[PDB]
RNA sequence: UCUAGUAGCUGGUUCCCUCCGAAGUUUCCCUCAGGAUAGCUGGCGCUCUCGCUACGCAGUUUUAUCCGGUAAAGCGAAUGAUUAGAGGUCUUGGGGCAUCUCAACCUAUUCUCAAACUUUAAAUGGGUAAGAAGCCCGGCUCGCUGGCGUGGAGCCGGGCGUGGAAUGCGAGUGCCUAGUGGGCCACUUUUGGGAAGCAGAACUGGCGCUGCGGGAUGAACCGAACGCCGGGUUAAAGCGC
RNA sequence: GCGAAGGCCCGCGGCGGGUGUUGACGCGAUGUGAUUUCUGCCCAGUGCUCUGAAUGUCAAAGUGAAGAAAUUCAAUGAAGCGCGGGUAAACGGCGGGAGUAACUAUGACUCUCUUAAGGUAGCCAAAUGCCUCGUCAUCUAAUUAGUGACGCGCAUGAAUG
RNA sequence: ACCUGUCAAACGGUAACGCAGGUGUCCUAAGGCGAGCUCAGGGAGGACAGAAACCUCCCGUGGAGCAGAAGGGCAAAAGCUCGCUUGAUCUUGAUUUUCAGGACGAAUACAGACCGUGAAAGCGGGGCCUCACGAUCCUUCUGACCUUUUUGGUUUUAAGCAGGAGAUGUCAGAAAAGUUACCACAGGGAUAACUGGCUUGUGGCGGCCAAGCGUUCAUAGCGACGUCGCUUUUUGAUCCUUCGAUGUCGGCUCUUCCUAUCAUUGUGAAGCAGAAUUUACCAAGCGUUGGAUUGUUCACCCACUAAUAGGGAACGUGAGC
RNA sequence: GUCUACGGCCAUACCACCCUGAACGCGCCCGAUCUCGUCUGAUCUCGGAAGCUAAGCAGGGUCGGGCCUGGUUAGUACUUGGAUGGGAGACCGCCUGGGAAUACCGGGUGCUGUAGGCUU
RNA sequence: AGCAGAGUGGCGCAGCGGAAGCGUGCUGGGCCCAUAACCCAGAGGUCGAUGGAUCGAAACCAUCCUCUGCUACCA
RNA sequence: UUUUUUUUUU
């Protein structure tokens, strides 16, 4: 029912998103991107790792799903149910078009623009695919968990521990310190950064 | 469109603004003795058959509206031809709308 | 193929800058276009009368006639392999003056100024434009400060 | 016999050397195997210019000065699209039961996006200017304009050559004019298509019109373009036979 | 269709020719195709054909009126069309949609629509059936073939016999 | 024949039966001018009144409206409400857009008249801007104390001059139904119906990962969600070759070649006790049948067999039938 | 140091809230006979001068939002030109030149023209 | 383009100088215990309209929109 | 002018 992967690879086209102009386009593959223990608070999964991509692709719809489902299924068996967050940062937003599968019809070359068929998303070189967020100590089970969900994607993606702390934007050896010195302000999975720009009354808030 | 039965415009025998009387033209019969009427009847006549061309693939629907303009001024009564653009409706001092009524 | 209508593909070049839009400056109407001066050609999409045709946004002409509100500029348009010098009215609202006239009739006073300053001092002086002169040769000091030595940097493999 | 009927279609179209040398593109056409039209070509000139016993121009740069919304970037900025937690609460909300959790809304954050989105915004682009047709003084005309000796334009005298960036080059102009109006290929950009030695575009170069050295061979690649020769040296590519 | 001043037809032309040395048991024009047994319903459509005209439209010529005339206007105004008739062994056409009989499934009796009638008697995967090498039986060891049956038959069917 | 955004590679221009759409109109006002107001939405209040009746305050950069599609533009606006009007009128040239720098359509600044509006400056010769349309010949109306009407004169008539209108949508504008299997001619490989060539979507054949299946056990044997290939024994896509001709389906006959191996020789593995079977390796030497139905390739059945494997050679093979 | 009338550039000028405002002015303010217009003298128009800076308005303030400007991002992204560079490709590196934009971090918060006043 | 017509309880029609109907369609009642239509009864018509005439009009007259039949055809 | 049916042995 649908083509191989290889037939939609390599980014030949202008992005063409779900619009007003484009309509029809089946839902994709992927619907949920967060998996895991999403409530987990900043100070409990210090490590994160990334899946990063090495080529200029898109990947299908298909292959995120299919990928998130067996890095998932790896990392409940090993680290629990609810020692891990994983995060899909990748979502599919170019729609692909077929055209029609061949009396009454004009055949050939002809009216040859495409209906949609699926999405895939646009993924550039050095760009991060997933991530996941653990212990510290369940690095090799990160790294084996993602390693897996390798397979899933066809061209060429390696695997990297962040130097960040989760999936905040601030160094894992700053982070503590900046919290003690308020900082940052945990809230929810991320932090939030406070500055020395505003109104002297939210300084007064967190230092009371 | 609705088109007013009176209006205030130049008149070239009068040489300034006057009222003038709005009708809407229509064309005259043909004459039987223009000159290409009489070469056409005589053209026609005789074995060869039709001799010109029968207009057949008609596209228009509607029709360019010409008024008729008539100065007033008794001494005047002058006429001027005034085309106004294409409309499928014409009315000639129908009645003005207005904004408070109730649909 | 597209059509030949009058303002195809004008949907930003006849927009109004950001948070520019509004009641037109009244200094635009203010300024004072004698004949022979040379003016810049851009289409204001508030003003929709007078306005120039979009090949002709960005242009540069010279002003041949001046009417009550508009202006006739003689402004060269090229035509597939020939240039032909065309006469177009915009309103004032759409030009404006161009600076390098101005510049180049502050330079021809002072160089006439200079031309009498040193006939009057018996001296001669440079008039002619030059272009940017090789470096002359010059001293560099290091002050007892040593040169400090660049490396390049090892790669790592960032997020 | 009219009749050598007409054919935008196929075939053919006869000596030599010399010089110059294309087009398959624009617009109109019952126009799409054809024409007319502009373009590209040639021929005949002509008007001038420099120099010895410069009139001006330019597929270039520079110096000034404008024009732009593509690449990029952005979404804790507008329009759309979209993931996840967090903190509060009016709740024409719901559920389990004095209620309490969800949902809704709000606020501050967060993941991911746009050919027909954007605050921002390149590189390469396009226009203009770089003086004697200039600059500066004095006067005259006007029915236009007008508080005015106003303003604007025109006209008549006079003065000023350090010729007002670099580089290169001799220019201007008239008539007549054939062939062509099936194209094709390549770097980069780019639309449709899974794709194609597929179809369709932009820029430049090329093949067609062109042989020569190299790629064993080859329309297009790499090098280099050609009167008949001798010497020397190279390019791209090579140097076991 | 035609009783001869005619029907059908020939001919550039002649009250010229053929049928016709003929006269309805004849000549001319069509369709179906022995015998047997039958030949259902539809005249709305297209043709052909009849006269009631309530009679509308309706050229030339003729008539009247105005003007100086050319001209113009008015009344009158044949056939044909219109209008009402026949007619399918003329060309042809012959549906659905409902309302419903004690397991079902099937389902007469009632009413409606287009453009009149809704396919009667018979016959059939036929030289006519797409699906289809239809289903059952018989024929063989084995049969997309043959035969006999079956009936919602793409698209059978009554002198298009 | 036209218009909007994009394509389109930041001047302009730029193609495809590219993408998303609109047009053959509509308006005496929705044309023109002036004045006075502020719109969508939201919050908080008020008898019936409630999610939506009307009244009031507050916030509101336009998130509304401006008739048509879209883009741009616009706030004491170009939007809403009133008041007065006909600049949507009469003329001559210049210019822009498409462009050959012919035309038409549309549009821009002027100039001369006559007017509208407002206290006035000003604004207005149609629609806020970019679409909404049409030659010659013929006809028809309108204008002048107009010109001709042929020996002269008067009067009808006719002709002419200038501006409108009746239309050509194949929209630079012939007056136009079919069939040919009885066919004809000039041509075309500028162009279809075979082979071949590019491509491989589809067909066919493989591989990777491992969620599960297999009593137990991911991998004896399989293999979901995904993903990478190969082949040209399928069918498409394309139109490079051949239309002054490359004889065309199938069968029959005959040779050779390939291996992606059905059997047979030699082996490895098993959920291999034996028998039977399955998985894999070297491997194409040898063999791969007789018939009913069908023109058939294909299919199906009957029966033997060690097995009754799959293919190519111009979809081998018509001066072989 | 300031204001008023008319403006130019149109936020360094806007927005939210707080403080201060001498003198002239600008206002709020009082009233409806006339001019004028309303359901309503609220607005608009007219005639004023008892009171008040509460408001508008001006100046200042806020680890204020916005706005302007500069760093950083960063010689990163992108890009003119080049190669018989690499790579199966996707794409990438180098030579020759040009060269951005968020987040993040600082600084600033109207200038001014003509005419006429006050600060005596 | 020319002539001649017509629009009616919703219908098939009938008259010209006002009194609006008939078999049908809605409704209520007689008669019988029959399932009737005759029988009586009511409602239902701006008679498609703009103006003109006259003491008065679907009805008469001029035009529009809703058609009909026939005839006619150089942009 | 019409008016069909009506039930199982007991
Ligand atoms: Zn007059």
């Amino acid at each position: 029912g649908r083509r191989p992967a290889r037939c939609y690879r390599y980014c030949k086209n202008k992005p063409y998103p779900k619009s007003r102009f484009c309509r029809g386009v089946p839902d994709a593959k992927i619907r949920i991107f967060d998996l895991g223990r999403k409530k987990a608070k900043v100070d409990e999964f210090p490590l994160c790792g990334h899946m990063v991509s090495d080529e200029y692709e898109q990947l299908s719809s298909e292959a995120l799903e299919a990928a998130r489902i067996c890095a998932n299924k790896y990392m409940v068996k090993s680290c629990g149910k609810d020692g891990f967050h994983i995060r899909v940062r990748l979502h599919p937003f170019h729609v692909i078009r077929i055209n029609k599968m061949l009396d009454r019809l004009q055949t050939g070359m002809r009216g040859a623009f495409g209906k949609p068929q699926g999405t895939v998303a646009r993924v550039h070189i050095g760009q991060v695919i997933m991530s996941i967020r653990t212990k510290l100590q369940n690095k090799e089970h990160v790294i084996e968990a993602l390693r897996r969900a390798k397979f899933k994607f066809p061209g060429r993606q390696k695997i990297h521990i962040s130097k960040k702390w989760g999936f905040t934007k601030f160094n894992a050896d700053e982070f503590e310190d900046k919290v003690a010195a308020k900082r940052l302000i945990p809230d929810g999975c991320g932090v939030k950064y406070i500055p020395e720009r505003g109104p002297l009354d939210k300084w007064r808030a967190l230092h009371s | 469109v609705n088109v007013p039965k009176t209006r205030r415009t130049f008149c070239k025998k009068c040489g300034k603004h006057q009222p003038h009387k709005v009708t809407q033209y229509k064309k005259g019969k043909d004459s039987l003795y223009a000159q290409g009427k009489r070469r056409y009847d005589r053209k026609q006549s005789g074995y060869g058959g039709q001799t010109k061309p029968i207009f057949r693939k008609k596209a228009k629907t509607t029709k360019k509206i010409v008024l008729r303009l008539e100065c007033v001024e008794p001494n005047c009564r002058s006429k001027r031809m005034l085309a106004i653009k294409r409309c499928k409706h014409f009315e000639l001092g129908g009645d003005k709308k207005r904004k408070g009524q109730v649909i | 193929t597209n059509t030949k209508g009058k303002r195809r593909g004008t949907r930003y070049m006849f927009s109004r800058p950001f948070r520019k839009h509004g009641v037109v400056p009244l200094a635009t109407y203010m300024r004072i276009y004698k004949k022979g001066d040379i003016v810049d050609i851009k289409g204001m999409g508030t003003v929709q009368k007078g306005m120039p045709h979009k090949c002709y946004h960005g242009k540069t002409g010279r002003v041949y006639n001046v009417t009550q509100h508009a202006v006739g500029i003689i402004v060269n348009k090229q035509v597939k392999g020939k240039i032909l010098a065309k006469r177009i009215n915009v309103r004032i609202e759409h030009i404006k003056h161009s600076k390098s006239r101005d510049s180049f009739l502050k330079r021809v006073k002072e160089n006439d100024q200079k031309k009498k300053e040193a006939k009057e001092k018996g001296t001669w002086v440079q008039l002619k434009r030059q272009p940017a002169p090789p470096r002359e040769a010059h001293f560099v000091r290091t002050n007892g400060k040593e040169p400090e030595l660049l490396e390049p940097i090892p790669y790592e493999f960032m997020a």
